[PDB]
């Protein structure tokens, strides 16, 4: 099991 | 927000008593760096951490 590696962009 | 696979944590800052992050998006160029509100990498521990020591091998 790993870490998300992801995440949302708000800044765009 | 589509979300996206994060490459690496460039710098931080606070604006006010918040914290941000500029983050490398993995495939994208710098002119595509943007700053995240610190809630967004909360569970992208492997590169936060890759983030801390960057820093602590840096301080002067």
């Amino acid at each position: 099991y790993e870490p998300s590696t992801t995440a949302r962009k708000v800044g765009r | 927000e589509d979300v996206f696979e994060v490459e690496k944590i460039l710098d931080m800052k606070t604006e006010g008593g918040k914290v941000l992050y500029k983050v490398r998006w993995k495939g994208y160029t710098s002119d595509d760096d943007t700053w995240e509100p610190e809630i967004h990498l909360e569970d992208c521990k492997e590169v936060l951490l890759e983030f801390r020591k960057k820093i602590a091998e840096n301080k002067a």
